[PDB]
């Protein structure tokens, strides 16, 4: 299976007073593994899973320097933006950025992304080539002008084909006793009497990593969609996933209804039969 | 390991 | 200027058992912009040992939070958590139900 390297990172504009609220966050898959908040006294990249605390004190020192000018690029954009969109001093808006690569089953570089946005809107963003851009609006075609005659598509190419590649296989090894340990979701049946006559039947996939996940009821071998509810996938906080489907059914009927759970985890997929 | 950022927009 | 209202789920990060020590957990997400007000509630009263993840987002760049602190499912206790947010005219509160 492919593996990734992403960084999210969010900028808040404080009118009010002072610089902007930045926060960073670095994911392997679907593990968060860094983080910066510029409001923490630290003042520091911090380690947030334990594989990365094997890297030494010139990582975290590096990682500082660069996520810090990180915040300034985006402060310096927050005001750019301001002037772009004719907005007033006296509002407080919004920038994102996300960048990372994959690495596919040959542990080669499969693909890279890099993408902007700005009061929840999109922006512009790196194309799938990794040589031009996408830009959303007029505003967004002074950055891809400005970025074209700076060959930034270039650097960062050479950066995701790269170092992020290579780094991202290095936690990966480094990682591997949970970042490539798949968890099974444990699953299990729950069944609630809503009346004489009829009953909820939950079917729970628990503790599960990584996220990605297929729950779905069958009636007869076929699937079923009226009548039941599906809740998003919602982390447990320990690092794994959690999901539930419900199915509505008559009394005495429960052994018509299948609950189908599909994950990575599982050799193939399995059906659940109360 | 974060790339170097240093274009605005 | 996108404002989208937070969806909320609270729930227990183990199956939940009276007199056995858990985690309680308030997932906000979809919602946009970051600013927003978190709290679990005990019978009604906000508890005070709450910590909560790293902002991040999801592909339509809408923001996702979760709040949780260890706790012990009772008979008698009722457990909810509330949310305020520029979207919502006043707090949202939903009631933890262990078999949600």
């Amino acid at each position: 299976g492919s593996h990734s390297m992403r960084y999210f990172f969010t900028s808040v504009s404080r009118p009010g007073r002072g610089e902007p609220r930045f926060i960073a966050v670095g994911y392997v898959d679907d593990t968060q593994f860094v983080r910066f908040d510029s409001d923490a006294a630290s003042q520091r990249m911090e380690p947030r899973a334990p594989w990365i605390e094997q890297e030494g004190p010139e990582y975290w020192d590096g990682e500082t320097r660069k996520v810090k000018a990180h915040s300034q690029t985006h402060r310096v954009d927050l005001g750019t933006l301001r002037g772009y969109y004719n907005q007033s001093e006296a509002g407080s808006h919004t920038v994102q950025r996300m960048y990372g690569c994959d690495v596919g089953s040959d542990w080669r570089f499969l693909r890279g992304y890099h993408q902007y946005a700005y009061d929840g809107k999109d922006y512009i963003a790196l194309k799938e080539d990794l040589r031009s851009w996408t830009a959303a609006d007029m505003a967004a075609q002074t950055t891809k002008h400005k970025w074209e005659a700076a060959h930034v598509a270039e650097q960062l190419r050479a950066y995701l084909e790269g170092t992020c590649v290579e780094w991202l296989r290095r936690y990966l090894e480094n990682g591997k006793e949970t970042l490539q340990r798949t968890d099974a979701p444990k699953t299990h049946m729950t069944h609630h009497a809503v009346s004489d006559h009829e009953a909820t039947l939950r079917c729970w996939a628990l503790s599960f990593y990584p996220a990605e996940i297929t729950l779905t009821w069958q009636r007869d071998g076929e699937d079923q969609t009226q009548d039941t509810e599906l809740v998003e996938t919602r982390p447990a906080g320990d690092g794994t996933f959690q999901k539930w489907v419900a199915v509505v059914v008559p009394s005495g009927q429960e052994q018509r209804y299948t609950c189908h759970v599909q994950h990575e985890g599982l050799p193939k997929p399995l059906t659940l039969r109360w | 390991n974060l790339v170097p950022m240093c274009a605005t927009v | 200027m996108i404002q989208r209202t937070p969806k909320i789920q609270v729930y227990s990060r183990h199956p939940a058992e009276n007199g056995k020590s858990n985690f309680l957990n308030c997932y906000v997400s979809g919602f946009h912009p970051s600013d927003i007000e978190v709290d679990l509630l005990k019978n009604g009263e906000r508890i005070e040992k709450v910590e909560h993840s790293d902002l991040s987002f999801s592909k339509d760049w809408s923001f996702y939070l979760l709040y949780y602190t260890e706790f012990t499912p009772t008979e008698k206790d009722e457990y909810a958590c509330r949310v305020n947010h520029v979207t919502l005219s006043q707090p949202k509160i939903v009631k933890w139900d262990r078999d949600m």
